[PDB]
């Protein structure tokens, strides 16, 4: 809002896996729900880049578990696609919509199935 | 397309009729065998026209399913190039820090 | 009967067929013009079909590739996991 | 027998008495020549009113067809013997009978230009 | 050969068929439009034929009548010959 | 009516060709079997069209031959009515001059 | 023997020396796994330049098709291993070879968005 | 010409078979080649009506042996049609065109054939 190149720095730190940079930027007010042009958030980004504690941090700082990039993909979608099982579990724990879906209509179960990730599926079945 | 009424020079009042009544009779048979063949065709035509909404479907499904795949496939491609890059890092450190 | 009478009889039952002939002919025309509109859609089939086969082929090929990449990923993710494990043990 | 063969000529030649004499020795009132003519036919073909008469009144087939399909009525018509027409109708000859070419008596009158035989074969009975 | 080369080879021999296809299609159209003009005359046949049969029938019937009259004439000509011969002998 | 060039989403440069070259090849076969059937028909059509000038003829001959007959037949009819009249004379004198 | 079975893994795992040792006990340079991969395939599938090399130089079929129709060139392309591309061409791999879906290596590069692999598979040899 | 109701009387006498009426009318200048509306001549007419000497008379008085009624029929045609053999022979003797023809194209041989008059034909064959 009033000068989001903090948010840029944050998004960039979520990707890079820099956790102390993240911690700092939060302290500075940096927008936890900031968006790159492709519509990503930091959450999206650390899911993408397999950054577990970073996910855990951001979630703790009220990041949307169900934020949607431009194509509708959620961070769940990204962890699902990439086979980042643990990041998936915390996302779920934190209430990610298992049933949520991108603009192609793919939920995260669909993605598991389509990669044929036997384990991701069973973990996705396991909930209401 | 038939013989017009009294194409005749000489008098053939009764035959003219009887004869025309007969050509008209068997022309009704002819036209009938045409309605038979037309409807019976129109029949095998409907079985064909029904495969349309189907192939229309099959197309639409696969067009969509494809877009979905490619969007994912691009995404993996990126991840692959990324992870490929990162190895080039770690190996490139095992020659330095060997 | 009477010569008088069978002439009418015949003209009468010729009125039958001749009226019947245009009602039967009229039915033909409705069928022909319709068979025509059925043929201009039947053209669309080998077109519509071939194209759907192009799109099926397209997806499948894609899927074959995407499946190959999923694993390649799984693979690299793991190499980068090992080497890091070594490169951390190398303090 | 040729009893009908003698009768054929009786009828043709207008032999009033021979006709009778030959009906008495029971020669067939339906005898046929090579052409297929019955006594009644030639009777008509020759303007022999009285002979037609006794034929009809001896059970002669009023609608006999000669090998060409012609009837005593046709011949009658063709040759303008109105009065044999008249009595061939009185004894219910089928006006609408046709020969092998499809002609009727009416047609035959019309072909001749018979402005009369026409307006009295249109008293159709 | 060279990948470079078979792409041309194929585009080249696709130019064959595609050019050949319009020259073959063009021939079809000339045949169809002609088959059409052959069918509009073929309609005329059962018409033309039936009518010729009407006129044949007409002549023949006439001839049958005319033949009958020729003799009827010969006949009367002779009766009028006899009776005159009698009526002259009756002076 | 065939598949347009590169109906494809994904890259199929070579197949696109090979495949199109093949449909075009057998479409030339199809069109050919059509030229066969059309010419071979156009053939049995010419045998039909040749009977025309014939029936045209047959008609014209019989129309003429008929007019000729009737003109004669009328003429006889007159002669017959005439000679019929004349007998009615001679018989009608054999009752007077009997 | 399974001498080729040990070689398949040598090739996959990038075991430069095992490859050699197993060529010396003459295990077939064309060995196939359940998938239809030759040593040359996995060699490519894993960015193992040097192993591709010695395969090719031990008579390995440069245009081997796996059960899916893929070639070491396809895999190479798919995964962006430009440099194995390079040497798979130097040893005359058929660029225009297609798998069972009809793909070529070029197609596979184009699908990836490889703006480079594309401008150097268009150096078609 | 100058008052042909002589010619009418003549034509009428040729038909009626009145020979002395004919002889008289000739003496009066009556036009031997006179025409009724149907285009007949006296010759035509006596041929039609089987009037032999009348034919012979008219011929002697320069009547056209080849006069054509309106339909093209010649007196030959008429005698032919009617089976007036002797009248045919004198017509021929007097140079009637055996080959002449009405407007239907019927010569006199055709007429014999069409009545199937066996004798008229043979007599028509017998000439150049």
């Amino acid at each position: 809002h009033h000068g989001s190149d903090l948010g840029k720095k944050l998004l960039e730190a979520a990707r890079a896996g820099q956790d102390d940079e993240v911690r700092i930027l939060m302290a500075n007010g940096a927008d936890v729900n900031a968006n790159d042009r492709k519509g990503n958030t930091p959450l999206h980004l650390a899911a993408d880049y397999d950054h577990l504690e970073i996910v855990e941090v951001l979630l703790k700082h009220g990041a949307d578990v169900n934020a949607h990039d431009n194509d509708g993909s959620t961070p769940l979608h990204l962890a699902a696609l990439f086979g980042h099982l643990e990041i998936v579990e915390v996302l779920l724990k934190h209430g990610a919509d298992v049933n949520a879906q991108d603009k192609f209509g793919k939920t995260a179960f669909d993605i598991s199935i389509d990669n044929g990730n036997e384990d991701l599926a069973e973990i996705l079945q396991k909930l209401n | 397309g038939l013989v017009p009424r009294g194409s005749h020079m000489a008098s053939m009042q009764l035959e003219d009729l009887r004869q025309q009544l007969q050509q008209a009779e068997e022309a009704l048979v002819a036209k009938q065998e045409l309605i038979d063949k037309l409807k019976e065709e129109a029949e095998q035509h409907k079985i064909v026209m029904e495969t349309v909404p189907v192939l229309k479907a099959q197309a639409d499904i696969y067009k969509a399913d494809f877009q979905a795949e490619r969007h994912a496939r691009e995404k993996l491609v990126e991840k692959k190039e990324y992870l490929q890059e990162q190895l080039e890092q770690l190996q490139r450190e095992f020659n330095k820090l060997k």
